RNA sequence: UUAAUA
RNA sequence: GAUCGCUAUAAGAUGCACGAGAGCGAAAGCAUUUCACUCAACUGUGUCCAUUAAUCAAGAACGAAAGUUAGGGGAUCGAAGACGAUCAGAUACCGUCGUAGUCCUAACUAUAAACGAUGUCAACCAAGGAUUGGAUGAAAACCUUGUUCAGAACUUAAAGAGAAAUCUUGAGUUUAUGGACUUCAGGGGGAGUAUGGUCACAAGGCUGAAACUUAAAGGAAU
């Protein structure tokens, strides 16, 4: 670009816009999350971008489902991320 | 002189449409071995739509029937064919949408067997903004295989006079396009052709129900 | 040497595209050299449609109209005036 | 429609 | 009893309009819709290995059209050929007929203006608008927008380069000359010819000079 930027301090925002790869120290956009169940009041830990069918530890209500890019979790399932 | 051997013939279309009589048909009088009630078998008779009809809003319909007897200075017609007007055919293929074909082969319920030709076209949108409007492979498939289910099952129901009298009303187009807009924007859906693979039986009392 | 950029086709991605016959000549164009022109005209010259509709049978009756693509070579093309031979600078004009 | 050469 | 009109048939071939500076493919090439069998790529990834990579004489697969061999098919068109015109002549252009061929199967052939006339890999790189396929937010599959990855392209440049035309996803970063590797060229002819070798049933393909002749031949622009 003609017009140059730090190349050492970007922004919080210049950093999220950019490639996964591509930013100053390369970092994944995913995270580790746990679901409530449905179901039972257990929460499964699993990856964001799983790639697989994701069931409960108690049962099985299907808790999310594996489509090309992030876990498509049910309308039902609710979710804090884990720092 | 040529029209000294010439008869004219009454030609009746069954009930199933407000005029009953749309013209007349020439045939040369009998002969030694040539009936002319005979020669008057294999007759094709092409009329419009917006004839049978009495009104102008089925123009763009060509309705084909054929001769099964005649009834004294009447040939009673069965329905052949349609087949859509060629002028319209060609005025609704768009150049920057895509177009949807298909065909069925369906048995009627009263034994007919028709095969049944689809046409469709991907549409525009209300704030669309890019010119072109294309389809994915997987849609097109998806689009297609809905139209071949949906017409079959309206035509398999109902006998070939019931289904169509069907074909003029719009609900056949009006309800492909009103369950493949949950694929994509269609907004043209025509039945271009209709044909008669196989003639199924009949009877003259089954005709003379057709016929009043 | 090249005259134009694109070689006078349409082609980019690719290698090979079928032919198309000349609408006049007959020739075999390629798809995307052809020059196509589309035409819709009534079936009724502008001098006729007052002679039709006097004495029709029928109430309102529209007449229709009449639709073909024409396909031309480059030959066939500027000998019939479809497209003319331009400026230097003004042959980059696409539009 | 036909129109070669210096 | 033609041309013309309607209705019926059975093979061959073809795949309009949609069809685009759109997509796929190593290139040649690929277009009716359905079902299988495959294959490749893009995107997504807190999955695995840990240098396995790049380019490559010899060598090996694929290689348009034409052509060859043997069956099937033989509709349309049509090298050869036969007529009729035109012309001074016309063995041609125009018209009619028409054999091989055009189509499928098996096997050869291995050449094209096989072109982007631009080798493969890698880094840096001025402003845009649009498009194809994803991922990701907003706005209720389709469509409108923000970001980002990959693909075929396009426009502007007082800048860089070049003999100029022009190139800018390079033909830029080169007398301030060196990122890696392979192939090819040395004035024009003779000539891709002769001979020798080798491949092919054949046509031909790959390798490939010399004698002699000549001050120019050639490229871009006014």
């Amino acid at each position: 670009p003609l017009i140059e930027v730090d190349l050492l301090n970007p922004t919080a925002a210049s950093e999220a816009k950019a490639h996964k790869m591509k930013r100053l120290v390369p970092t994944p956009n995913s995270y580790f999350l746990e679901i409530k169940c449905p179901k039972c009041g257990a929460t499964t830990t699993t990856f964001s971008h799983a790639h697989r069918q994701i069931l409960c530890q108690k049962c099985g209500q299907p808790l999310g489902q594996p489509t090309g890019g992030k876990l498509k979790l049910t309308q039902q399932c609710k979710f804090r991320i884990k720092k | 002189e040529p029209f000294s051997k010439k008869e004219w013939y009454n030609v009746k279309v069954p009930k199933n449409f407000k005029r009953r009589t749309v013209g007349q048909i020439v045939v040369n009088k009998t002969a030694g071995t040539r009936i002319a009630s005979e020669q008057l078998k294999g007759r094709v008779v092409e009329v419009n739509l917006a004839d049978l009809m009495e009104n102008e809003k089925f123009g763009a319909y060509n309705y084909k029937f054929k001769c099964e007897d005649v009834n004294g200075k009447d040939c009673l017609m069965i329905f052949h064919g349609l087949k859509l007007t060629t002028d319209k055919l060609r005025s609704i293929v768009k150049k920057w949408c895509t177009l949807i074909e298909t065909s069925v082969d369906v048995k009627t319920t009263d034994g007919h067997l028709i095969r049944i030709f689809c046409i469709g076209f991907t549409s525009r949108k209300s704030n669309q903004i890019k010119k072109t409007s294309y389809a994915k492979s997987a849609q097109i498939k998806k689009i297609r295989k809905i139209m071949n289910n949906l017409i079959t099952k309206e035509a398999a129901s109902r006998e070939l006079t019931q289904f169509v009298d069907y074909l003029r009303e719009n609900k056949l187009p009006k309800e492909i396009v009103a369950k493949c807009s949950k694929v994509f924007s269609m907004d043209n859906v025509y039945i271009r052709k209709v044909k008669i693979l196989k003639a199924g039986k009949i009877d003259s009392l089954k005709l003379l129900d057709q016929h009043q | 040497t090249s005259k134009r950029r694109n070689n006078g086709r349409s082609k980019k991605g690719r290698g090979h595209t079928q032919n198309v016959r000349c609408s006049h000549c007959g020739r075999c164009v390629p798809k995307d050299k052809a020059i196509k022109r589309y035409q819709i005209k009534n079936i009724v010259e502008a001098a006729a449609v007052r002679d039709i509709s006097d004495n029709s049978a029928l109430t309102k009756y529209k007449l229709p109209k009449t639709y073909m693509k024409l396909e031309y070579c480059v030959s066939c093309g500027i000998h019939g005036r479809v497209v003319r031979v331009r400026s230097r600078t003004d042959r980059r004009n696409r539009l």
